[PDB]
Formats: C-alpha cells, structure tokens, sequence
C-alpha cells in the first residue's frame, strides 16, 4: 500500500502523516528527522605545509674557486661569492687574502611535520544527504538511517520507507574546498603548480606521501659580510604559517542555515533547507480493522484558547459519539495549525482536548479524530514574549481564513463598494436603455 | 552588543561556551481582532511594509471604485436631464427632477 508525504528538511520538527486506508482505521504517523548529514564527494587537489629550509654549512675554497652547478631540488639557489676572506673565532679561515670562494648554498623542503600538521586543498562536489529519521506508530517506536534519494528504502517494523530525493541541490561548500584538522574553508585556492610566495599554497604537494614538491617561496641568497662564515639569504616567510592566523573563523560559524560543518568526513550537519518527500509501504498489521475501531460520531470542535506562538500555544476541546472506548488517530488537514499529538484516546465521557500549535491570527484548521471529521474556527492573540530558545512548531502560514475578522471587514467593505457599483451600473444600463429608445 | 534576531533565528557563541540559538516570535503591538485601524496596526507591528502596501492598494482600489460609481451616476444624470436642458420651452418635470437633482 503506498502512501506519500513530504516533511520538512527541519530537525526536531515531529511531522506527521495521516493515513487513511479505505478498509482500515486511521493511523497516523509521526516523521521526525533526527540527525542530516550533507557530505560532498571530494577530490584532493594537494597539501599544502610549512616549509623548511635548508642551508647547509658554507663551502668556503681557501686558495682556490669553486664553480655551482644545478640541481633538481624545490627553489634551489646557489651562488660562488668570491673574494671573501672570513674569520673564525681564532683567526682568519684562509691565507690567501682575496684568492677565496664561498658557495652558498639553500633550497626549499617539506617541513619534518608536514605528516601532522598540514591543510588539504580539495574540489568539493556532487553532495550526498544522508538524514536520520524516528518513524513512530502505534507500537513501533524506532531510529533509522535512510540515504535522501528516491532509491534506498529501509525497513521499519516490516514498513519500507523511501526519502525521496531532497528538494534542493543547494551545499555550503563552494567548489574548492581547503580542509585543515576540524575545520573547513572556502576558499579559491590556487592551482597546483600556480602558488605565489607568502600566500596559502607557496609550496605543494599532490600527496602527503609525495616525493615530489613545488615550492615558490622566493628564496635569495646574498653575499656573506666582510669577514663572516653566515651564508645570508631572504625568503618570504611561510605563506601557510600566514594563512593560519589569517585564516579567521571556519564555514562552521559562517554557513547559511545554521549548517553545522564537520571534518572526517567533510560534511554539512543539520542543514534546515528544503523538504523530503517520503513514499510508506505499510503492512496490514499496522492498521486496526473498522469493526475494532470506535465509531466516533458527531465530533465537534471548540477552542479553548489560542496564542499563535512558537510552541503548541492553542488548545482544543473535542466532542464526539462512541460505541466503545478506544484509540484514535487524530490529525490537522491543514497546514495552518500542526497537532501536538498523533493519537487520542477515546472514551464515552465524549470529549477530549488536543493542542495545536498555529502562525496566523484566526487559522480554521480541520481535524478529524478516526472517521469523524469537523473544522475548529480559533481566534488567536499574538504572544507577548519576544524571543524564545526554540523554533517554530507551526508552518508559518499567516494568512487568515475568510471567516476571520480582517478577512470579515475585507469582505464586508468590498461587497459594499462593489454592490454600489453594479447599482451604479444597472442604473446607467437602464438609463442609457430608455435614453436608446427615446 | 544588541543582535537582530528575525523569526528565522541566530546562533551566538560566546568565548568557547557552546553556541545558544535564539528565535524571536510573532509578537507585534496591535489587536487581531478589534476595530479596523487595530487591525492595521496589528500587522503592520509582524509585517510592516506588506501592510503598507496592502492598505494602499486595496484603498486606491476603493477611491477607483467610488470614483467609478461617482461617474457612471454622473453620466446617468446628465444623459437622461440632457433632453430637458438643451430643450427651449421646457423644464425637467416635477417627478424626475427631484430623483436626478435637476437644477431647477
């Protein structure tokens, strides 16, 4: 047996859905979304870390020249500065007094913690919702993991359920992506290979484990003062080491709707966006035959007090028939008003209250309590508490109905102004009519 | 510091306490339910610039239709007294000018 719904993306938000299977009792079923999870499918561009720098004791020549050569290794630089004539703490190094050279020598390395302490720069996209959902009813009372997508049903209690495809293709990372420890970034990056001295990225790597490395830190050497072994150079100073304090706060205080990011995997936690459609498959099992049912008969409806606040700030009496005591399915056919509860117990005192929480000044919500049917007209006052620590328990429908006393007034000045009008109206027709004929 | 809380909500953090999220609700200074300007005042305190336009545009729509029905009566009048006007040796007859307010 299918039946479809749609809940809100809300956590927390109890939605409930009603059934009303032809041969069989109402049920209704409670939908609460425990727990999302929005995880992007990465791809790693590099890793970038702090680099060293290495600069090996000065080859200094007495009496002679020395000559550089190339070598494969990340912003090599090597110079011979000749003429040098340095001293060491017990006298000068060399004889000769100008017939010296030192090659200085430095280049660029991966730092020695670059294995624990580095940021990777990702391409993030094509994000999977996977969402946690409480299905409860009747006696079932359970947890369940479920992908988002039209395709992964999951079984409940012999009910399969599948949460259809989330409606949105909305995600708080943008296309790249830079990931360090527990945070993440947005953050355009540069490519591979394109990395400009003291910026994020001035050395990278395509793996942690890479034997190669591109590094553009700008590195100079200088020549040694008179009289001093040094090798003196100037760099740019480490552009991730720059990054970490520029860095500012992570997508985890800054994502839109109230996104809670996560390392390890990446993923965007509780997002309140969008909807999920549902598709239920229910057993006969779950269902109580109408010959077990009560026959509740000429249910009525008042309001006992209504406030459109953000809990369930309404209260109803419910006034009905039975042939015998019993549970009821309970349900609100509109969008207006949400019921705090699902199920209602059904008694020959013949009445029974129900709250109902609502966003607009006088909603005229339906409910039905098993087969019987009636509408609840509320009048609602505003709330006087101006900020609460919780969400709304309504689906912010303002709008009031027709029946209600904005909407009543509405009504009552447009049916006297349009009904002078069409006075106004057969009178010229008529006028115009005789002054025809004369 | 004052935060502007919407009905869509914050999230504030404080030092490394954990985060607090806070929502303001529907609370607006009118009366639902009393007279008409009550009424104004009470969505215009939830909604301010969607009852602003709303009431300027259902009142120019009454000041057209008023004016409509000013016109057409108007027009009315002055196609059935006109005979009697452009007419020499006659006055608008004692019956019909009291209902259209001939002018004599």
């Amino acid at each position: 047996y299918e039946h479809t719904a749609t809940i809100p993306n809300v956590v927390g938000f109890p939605y409930k859905a009603h059934i009303e299977r032809n041969g069989f009792s109402p049920m209704t079923l409670q939908l609460e979304v425990v727990e999302t999870s929005l995880e992007p499918t990465l791809n790693l561009e590099y890793i970038t870390c702090e680099y060293k720098t290495v600069v090996p004791s000065p080859f200094i020549k007495c009496c002679g020249t020395s000559e550089c050569s190339s070598k494969e290794q990340p912003d090599y630089q090597c110079k011979v500065y000749t003429g040098v004539y340095p001293f060491m703490w017990g006298g000068a190094y060399c004889f000769c007094d100008s017939e010296n050279t030192q090659l200085s020598e430095a280049y660029v390395d991966r730092s020695d913690v670059c294995k624990h302490d580095h940021a990777s720069a990702y391409k993030a996209h094509t994000a999977s919702l996977k969402a946690t959902i409480r299905i409860s009813y009747g006696t079932i009372n359970q947890t369940t993991e479920a992908f988002v997508n039209g395709e992964h049903a999951v079984n409940v209690g012999g009910s399969k359920f599948i949460f259809g495809p989330i409606s949105t293709a909305w995600s708080p990372f943008d296309n790249k992506i830079v990931v360090y420890k527990d945070d993440v970034y947005n953050q355009d990056f540069p490519p591979y290979g394109s990395g400009q001295p003291g910026r994020f990225g001035d050395i990278q790597s395509r793996t942690v484990e890479s034997k190669d490395l591109y590094a553009n830190t700008a590195l100079k050497l200088s020549r040694p003062s008179p009289g001093v072994v040094h090798v003196p150079y100037t760099q740019t100073p480490s552009g991730f080491k720059y990054w970490l304090k520029e860095k500012g706060s992570s997508l985890n205080t800054k994502a839109p709707f109230g996104c809670k990011i996560k390392t390890n995997p990446v993923r965007a936690m509780d997002c309140a966006v969008g909807s999920i459609p549902v598709s239920m498959d229910i057993p006969d099992s779950a269902f109580t035959r109408v010959v077990d049912a009560p026959a509740v008969t000429d249910l009525s409806c008042q309001v006992v007090v209504c406030t459109h606040s953000s809990d369930f700030g309404g209260v109803a009496t419910l006034s009905y028939k039975t042939d015998k005591p019993g549970d009821c399915a309970v349900h609100s056919h509109s969008n207006v008003a949400t019921l705090q509860e699902a199920t209602v117990k059904v008694k020959t005192a013949g009445k029974v209250t129900v709250h109902f929480s609502t966003a607009s000044a006088s909603p005229a919500f339906k409910v039905s309590v098993c087969d019987a049917k009636t509408t609840c007209t509320a009048a609602c006052e505003p709330p006087k508490d101006h900020i609460v620590p919780y969400g709304a328990s309504h689906n912010n429908q303002v709008f009031p109905d027709m029946s209600g006393t904005a909407m009543t007034w509405v009504q009552r000045l447009a049916s006297g102004l349009g009904g002078l009008a069409l006075i106004a109206v057969v009178v010229l027709v008529l006028v115009t009519c005789i002054t025809m004929r004369r | 510091r004052i935060i502007p809380v919407t009905e869509e909500g914050i999230e504030y953090q404080w030092g490394n306490n954990p985060p607090v999220r806070l929502w303001a609700q529907l609370t607006t200074e009118g009366k639902p339910h009393g007279w008409p300007h009550e009424i104004i005042q009470y969505y215009y305190g939830l909604y301010p610039a969607a009852t602003i336009a709303a009431v300027s545009g259902a009142s120019l729509m009454a000041l057209l239709t008023l004016a409509a029905t000013c016109c057409m009566l108007a027009t009315a009048r002055r196609k059935c007294l006109t005979p009697y006007a452009l007419t020499p040796g006659a006055v608008v007859p004692l019956t019909l000018g009291l209902l259209c307010c001939a002018p004599r």
